[PDB]
């Protein structure tokens, strides 16, 4: 098994902590959901006229 | 009626001479001029309240 030559390890474990742990995450922040955009039409902290 | 239908001494004379010449109180004002006073205040106030609006 070519699985079993540990010779070639760090050549496929060097880059996968590259591109699980900075790259992927990387673009994951840069994927964004904001929040609804939900218009309060009753916002008006008004008073009784000056009486 | 009263001078030609009443025959007693003058006494309707005196009684029309005292009414010709009687001063009746007329009542002054005395509350005007305040409620005036606060018509001016609350039209200030309520200017003030429209610039704010």
């Amino acid at each position: 098994m070519p699985q079993l030559n540990t010779t070639v390890w760090p050549t496929m474990i060097t880059p996968m902590l590259l591109t699980l742990f900075l790259i992927t995450q990387l673009k994951m922040l840069n994927t964004n959901y904001h929040l609804p955009p939900s218009p309060k039409p009753m916002k008006m902290k008004n008073y009784n006229k000056p009486w | 009626y009263y001078k030609a239908n009443v025959a007693k001494a003058g006494l309707v004379d005196d009684f029309e001479k005292k009414f010709n010449a009687l001063k009746v109180p007329v009542p002054e004002d005395k509350y005007t001029a305040q409620v005036d006073a606060e018509e001016k205040e609350d039209v200030k106030s309520c200017a003030e309240w429209v610039s704010l609006s």
